């Protein structure tokens, strides 16, 4: 009644479910829809659906979904931090954790129920596009250790690339993340 | 104006406190660092001004040789020989906080062309006062350091008082 | 609360109480110092905060992370021995030395 | 490449680079100095203690976020430099930013 | 239930109460037994108490009372910001009064229960050692104001003489008195 999970029914209604989908109000303010948060949500089946993942759709699935879970949930506690101070005295490492943060959550955590293919997105899509982020994350990683600048590494075009990355067929998609897949492995050891 | 929506908003509240109250206790932590390094550079400071007064007096005593043997053609090529150099760098090394602008400074000395039979008690004089301007150098560029990180220094305790007495 | 009550000479060991102390201590300076870290940057610490970075990684890591072990009494004071070993002396500035003697 | 001191110190500057403007014509040097810094090709000014170079409300006035020459105090005159350590010090803490 | 002043029980037993002792935590934490919180206590019986005090235990006993309680204002109003550079940077009259606030709060206010010869200190016992610890701040701030060192001062015998006051029995007190004042007016002379 007034958007406040302590109604009776908001409450009797947990304890007794699985999953739990939490909505909030300013990500659909910002119209960034679905508005899913991603922190006050949670579920209870992910731990008995790992052979039916590592049967039919990879074989470290499974890691890669714990990988993008950390890097989330860490990212977060740096939010704090970057409220407090402003997000320009912070480290190269620590800009670099929140803009992989930012590049998952619109690239991959974003989905248009009206668009022609952009709607209906299945298991090797997905993973597909978690594995191009997991990459570009590990190369820019190495990349700020050797001392190129995260300026740079933004500019670096695969950024727009995996981003738009989305918005594919489902079709010609097995041939499009092994070019980018490439692409970034050589234009990230190319500087 | 309004007071937000009273409930539900309380958690949050209390969830704000508690940010606040960490941001506090995260910025002590942060000036103590501060100054552990500007009682260092203080220290140095120390050292730089006595290496300038010692090649000021010894600039001056070999300054006042001139005096009693005033040279003419040594003043003259004083006035003849002398290039007016700029070395006008900027060079930043580190950037403490936000960006900073740190100045340093580097000295490019010339060559001093003089002709075979030179020397004179003017050119102990000219090298006592390079050697002046390296300790010049040396103080201009310690006591710009010092003075940003002091600003430091002032400018998060000015935000852990802000915070701690009006938020 | 009732923890001074079940632990020492004859209940378990002697060394019980004073290594829960420090570790205790270690975590909380490590969980500070990683935050300070982040906003400041691993060019401006000292020797004794880098040590208290690790040991705070390796504590969450290899103490708590234990998945379906069994761990006994005996096993659990040995991994908190050695996960105290990787701060040096004159730091545990909470345990006896007749005991940092015959562990550590 | 700059300074503010009495002649005969001053045309010793010249001596080696460095141009010297001589005291003789602003003792308050705050002329020389604005004068200086409006030709402003300069790395420093170091500026003799006539009778104080600290006041740079002025100065940093004109100034107001420059990357300009870096006023520096140098010296009066070479008689007695024992106490003048301490003496920087105590100035340089108390009266600038840190307390006390 | 949580520690707070300001529930209605403890809003109404201030305001029917008298003395109030806080005990704390903290001051617990840091060994200092028993662990009263003398920034926070406050008591309301000293007024209508002074008279018995004038006619059973001495004649000046209010005045080194508030004496001590100034000392102890003074010295936690310091304590301020003396952490922030180290307790070395201060000048000589400021390292006086936190070392005389240590003597105080450490040999003065803290009682072993446990002890044999230690738990219980009779008002002139209490008199005498408040008299000891003013008698040594006068002839340091003597010393001070001529400008001996602040090193001496903290090296004299006389320090541990009285550390070991509270120790004593309640039979050989007043020689010990009589003697540890002589002494101490005595060697604050030489050096």
């Amino acid at each position: 009644p007034g958007g406040d999970m302590s109604e009776p029914v908001t409450q009797s209604t947990l304890r007794i479910v699985g999953a739990f989908w939490r909505l909030d109000a300013s990500l659909a303010f910002r119209r960034h829809f679905p508005a899913i948060n991603w922190n006050g949500s949670y579920s209870l089946f992910t731990s008995a659906l790992d052979p039916w993942y590592r049967e039919n759709v990879a074989e470290d699935y499974p890691e890669l979904r714990d990988a993008i879970s950390e890097l989330l949930q860490r990212e977060a506690g740096l939010q704090e931090i970057v409220q407090l101070v402003g997000p320009d005295a912070l480290q190269d490492a620590e800009r670099l954790v929140i803009e992989v943060g930012r590049i998952i959550r619109e690239d991959f955590l974003q989905q248009n129920a009206y668009h022609e293919v952009d709607a209906y997105c299945s298991m090797k899509k997905a993973y597909g596009i978690m594995k191009m982020i997991l990459a570009f994350y590990k190369e820019a990683e190495a990349a700020i250790k050797r001392g190129v600048s995260i300026d740079e590494i933004l500019q670096l075009p695969v950024l727009e690339r995996i981003g738009r990355a989305r918005y594919v067929s489902e079709e010609e998609f097995p041939a499009y993340f092994e070019e980018a897949m490439k692409e970034i492995q050589g234009a990230f050891k190319a500087l | 104006s309004q007071v937000s929506p009273t409930r539900m908003n309380l958690l949050q509240r209390r969830g704000q406190l508690r940010l606040a109250q960490k941001g506090v206790d995260l910025l002590k932590k942060k000036r103590d660092a501060l100054v552990a390094e500007f009682f260092g550079l203080v220290r140095e400071a120390m050292e730089a001004r006595k290496a300038l007064d010692q090649a000021a007096k010894e600039a001056y005593a070999a300054l006042l040789l001139a005096q009693a043997f005033d040279g003419p053609e040594v003043v003259a090529g004083a006035a003849l020989g002398v290039p007016p150099l700029e070395g006008v760098e900027a060079e930043v090394e580190n950037v403490w906080g936000s960006k900073v602008p740190r100045l340093k400074a580097t000295f490019p000395d010339g060559a001093l062309l003089s002709p075979v039979g030179t020397p004179a008690y003017t050119l102990e004089a000219s090298r006592a006062f390079r050697r002046y301007a390296e300790a010049l150098i040396r103080v201009a560029n310690t006591e710009t350091r010092l003075k940003k990180i002091g600003e430091e220094i002032k400018k998060t305790t000015r935000r852990v008082n802000a915070l701690e007495q009006v938020v | 609360r009732l923890m001074n009550n079940g632990v020492g000479k004859g209940k378990t060991r002697e060394d019980h109480k004073q290594v829960s102390d420090q570790l205790y201590s270690a975590y909380a300076n490590g969980v500070d110092i990683r935050k300070l870290v982040a906003i400041i940057g691993e060019d401006a610490l000292t020797e004794n905060d880098r040590r208290y970075l690790q040991f705070a990684d390796a504590f969450e890591r290899f103490f708590i992370n234990q998945g379906q072990q069994n761990r006994s009494i005996e096993e659990s004071l040995q991994i908190a021995w050695a996960l105290l070993s990787m701060l040096p002396q004159g730091e545990l500035k909470r345990i006896s030395k007749d005991h940092i003697g015959k562990y550590y | 490449m700059a300074v503010i001191a009495d002649p005969e110190t001053a045309q010793g500057f010249r001596l080696a680079g460095l141009e010297g403007y001589g005291a003789s014509s602003a003792e308050e040097a705050q002329s020389l100095l604005e004068t200086l810094v409006e030709r402003g090709g300069y790395a420093l000014v170091a500026v003799d203690e006539a009778l104080l170079p600290d006041p740079e409300r002025a100065v940093e006035r004109l100034m107001r976020g420059r990357d300009l020459p870096v006023l520096l105090p140098i010296a009066g005159l070479k008689e007695a430099f024992q106490g003048h350590d301490v003496e920087g010090y105590m100035r340089e803490l108390v009266r600038k930013t840190i307390g006390f």
